[PDB]
Order: C-alpha cells, then sequence, then structure tokens
C-alpha cells in the first residue's frame, strides 16, 4: 500500500471549472470506494462525496448535489472529481482516501492522498 | 442407424423471442433426433464457429448421447472469453467452460431485436463473488455482497455492495458494446447407446 | 442529518498524563461505523481507530477507543510529546458522512 498520488496546485477564476485526478497503485483498486474531503486553512473538514468503484455509484451531500461530478477509470486505476462554479470559497485543499483492500477490505479509510490546494482568485 | 424419423427443435433454441441472461443461463436438452446440422450453417454472418474437438463440416455423419444446448447474451467483444482454459470478467463468476471440451461456440451479433433504442434494464450479469466457478456451475442467489469482517444485515452501505449489474444496451456504441447472443452446444461420444443421430438410411 | 459534537474544545496536558475526549452524537449510530483519526499541522490526517473498539495497524497500544451507542470516548495513557495534533471523529453508517468539530491538544 502506497498513498494515493494526486494532482498540483491549481490556480483558477471564479466561474470555470477544476478537475482534481488521485491515482492509486500498490493494492487492489477493483474493490476499493473513494471519498473526497475538502478542508480550508486551519477549519474543520468538510464532506464531499463517495463513490464505488467497481459498481460507479456516487453519493454526494445535499450542498454539493449540483456542483461536483465524481468518476473513475478502471484501465487507468484513476479518480477524477470536477468541481464547476468555483467561488471565493471554494480555495482549499483537498484530500482523497480510500481503504487498503486486498483480498479483504480494511473497513476503514486508512490510506490518504497527500492533498492539493486550489486557489481561486482574479490576480 | 436407428429408425426415428422425428425433427427435434433447433428452431426454438437459435430463433427464440428473449434469450436468458448470462447470470443465470437456460440449458435444454436434446434427445431422439434425426439431427442435421446444415440447417444452422448459413444463419446470418457467424461471428463466430469453433467446434474445439470435431470438424463442424463432419457433423451429421457421427451418432451423439445426451446433446446438451445452453444460451445466453453478451455484452460484445466479450465472447473472448467462451473458449475452454482462459479466464475474464464473465468466465470466473458467469459461466465457465471445462479444460476439455467437445462443442461449437454459435455466436451471430444481433442487434434489431435485443436493443431498445431508449433503456434496455432486463440483461444482468454479476460483478462480485468470493470466489472463482466451477465448469457447468450455475449461481442464481442474488445476496448482498459483504466485502470485509463486519456482517450487513441486507442493506447497501460501504463494502456492503450488490453483485448485479445491468448491461443498458444502446444502438450507438458501435460493435464493442453490442448485444451478441450466444448458443454453445456440448455432446459426448459413443459410451452408453445412441439418441441423437444424423440423417442416413 | 446527523450531527457530532467533540468535547472538550481544549485540552492542556503536560506530557505523561492521561487524555480523554468525547464524541457525542445527536442520534444513535451502529458501533461499527466511527473513525477516529490524528491531524498534525499541515499533514494529512492518518486513521487511529475504527469500528470504535479497535486499533489500526502499526498503533501503539496507548490509544484504546471505546463507547457505544450515542456516547464514544478515546483514551490516551501516556502523552507522548508527538501525541500533540487536532483529533476528528467521523461516522459512516448513514449518509450523509459527517466528521466533528475538533479537539486540539497542547502542552
Amino acid at each position: 500500500q502506497m498513498q494515493l498520488v494526486q494532482s498540483g496546485p491549481e490556480v483558477k477564476k471564479p466561474g470555470t471549472s477544476v478537475k482534481v485526478s488521485c491515482k492509486a497503485s500498490g493494492f487492489r483498486f477493483s474493490i476499493s470506494a473513494v471519498q473526497w474531503v475538502r478542508q480550508a486553512r486551519g477549519q474543520r473538514l468538510e464532506w464531499i462525496g463517495w463513490i464505488v468503484v467497481g459498481s460507479g455509484d456516487t453519493n454526494y451531500a445535499q450542498k454539493f448535489q449540483e456542483r461536483v461530478t465524481i468518476t473513475r477509470d478502471m484501465s487507468t486505476s484513476t479518480a477524477y472529481m470536477e468541481l464547476s462554479s468555483l467561488r471565493f470559497e471554494d480555495t482549499a485543499v483537498y484530500y482523497c482516501a480510500a481503504p487498503y483492500c486486498g483480498g479483504d477490505c480494511s473497513d476503514g479509510f486508512d490510506i490518504w492522498g497527500q492533498g492539493t490546494m486550489v486557489t481561486v482568485s482574479s490576480a | 442407424f436407428p429408425n426415428i424419423t422425428n425433427l427435434c427443435p433447433f428452431d426454438e433454441v437459435f430463433n427464440a423471442t428473449r434469450f436468458a441472461s448470462v447470470y443465470a443461463w437456460n440449458r435444454k436438452r436434446i434427445s431422439n433426433c434425426v439431427a442435421d446440422y446444415s440447417v444452422l450453417y448459413n444463419l446470418a454472418p457467424f461471428f463466430t464457429f469453433k467446434c474445439y474437438g470435431v470438424s463442424p463440416t463432419k457433423l451429421n455423419d457421427l451418432c451423439f448421447t445426451n446433446v446438451y444446448a445452453d444460451s445466453f447474451v453478451i455484452r460484445g467483444d466479450e465472447v473472448r472469453q467462451i473458449a475452454p482454459g482462459q479466464t475474464g470478467n464473465i468466465a470466473d463468476y458467469n459461466y465457465k467452460l471445462p479444460d476439455d471440451f467437445t462443442g461449437c461456440v454459435i455466436a451471430w451479433n444481433s442487434n434489431k431485436l435485443d436493443s431498445k433504442v431508449s433503456g434496455n434494464y432486463n440483461y444482468l450479469y454479476r460483478l462480485f463473488r468470493k470466489s472463482n466457478l466451477k465448469p457447468f456451475e450455475r449461481d442464481i442467489s442474488t445476496e448482498i455482497y459483504q466485502a470485509g469482517n463486519k456482517p450487513c444485515n441486507g442493506v447497501a452501505g460501504f463494502n456492503c455492495y450488490f453483485p448485479l449489474r445491468s448491461y443498458s444496451f444502446r444502438p450507438t456504441y458501435g460493435v464493442g458494446h453490442q448485444p451478441y447472443r450466444v448458443v454453445v452446444l456440448s455432446f459426448e461420444l459413443l459410451h452408453a447407446p445412441a439418441t441423437v443421430c444424423g440423417p442416413k438410411k | 442529518e446527523i450531527v457530532l459534537t467533540q468535547s472538550p474544545g481544549t485540552l492542556s496536558l503536560s506530557p505523561g498524563e492521561r487524555a480523554t475526549l468525547s464524541c457525542r452524537a445527536s442520534q444513535s449510530v451502529s458501533s461499527s461505523y466511527l473513525a477516529w483519526y490524528q491531524q498534525k499541522p499541515g499533514q494529512a490526517p492518518r486513521l487511529l481507530i475504527y469500528g470504535a473498539s479497535s486499533r489500526a495497524t502499526g498503533i501503539p497500544d496507548r490509544f484504546s477507543g471505546s463507547g457505544s451507542g450515542t456516547d464514544f470516548t478515546l483514551t490516551i495513557s501516556r502523552l507522548e510529546p508527538e501525541d500533540f495534533a487536532v483529533y476528528y471523529c467521523q461516522q459512516y453508517g448513514n449518509s450523509p458522512w459527517t466528521f466533528g468539530q475538533g479537539t486540539k491538544v497542547e502542552i
């Protein structure tokens, strides 16, 4: 098991959309499920949504219902999250979590990415 | 040669209104026949015809026993896994042939029957299973898969998934994702008294 | 929606003492789905206890965890100088899955 590799920092402008990729290697990715988390600077963690890798079913919160889309690619073994209609409040660090699941899943999200920072600015 | 003369159904197998889904395939026993295989030689431009142990040009020259024909429908460029001795997503949890086979693997790419144009959610296939199947074994139970050490009370949650999934055939995906009616037909050579024989005086 | 209240707000124990934390829940949640995470400054969180009773792999026996129903507690026997971080508790029994406020442990 190795912590999922995550994309690099992004600087966007209000109005457009951004995409974050989470690549998984070192464990059996065909059974695990991937959840996405947002955190501001020095604030509590926030929940965005989770996806089943095999079935593809997605679940989101009632706030991110019509802004985020979570998909995955089995051949590349990656999980993508697209966030549209960026605002000033969307600048934060995003984390990707999955359980170390080989022959049996680990019953907990004990694999975490390093986090990707997105800044929605205008300068 | 036996004196039986009645024809037996090769028209209720190849010409059927609805094939069974792959996860629960349908098996039919053929016996007491004057069996001629020349009727299915043309039968639209076959995508596959491989008989694995007997030349198809000489099939109405032999007497078999307990012929069994079973049929289902496949997604598309996936009938490659129906050959014996190779694994895959559908050869592990849905349908598996033995290492020694004596039958043909006819399949003929139907798209004017199994593609609605709208939403087609009546062709399912297993996706999750603890272990691989066994040659010529059918699994039919629909129970919540449990990928963990925590018991599941019967609802979908974390690592408590569902095994079945639909195909959703559309008349746009091309050839890779396009329904394939498949019929395999296994017979055992003369060890017991013969019941199915070709046409000969 | 399930709302988690984490107490106390801030802990000020000198190293070598006993630390307690609570993650009270608004409604009943299955004991099989609850996790405690540790968050160092400028680092990704890591999973300490999952299932409210079982520690994760490669974790010292100092962290115990207990509780069921609507009251879950975490207990640290001796405070190593590296056990001063922010502790979160997350339930993933029924959607949506909600984190906690966070508890800070100081010197």
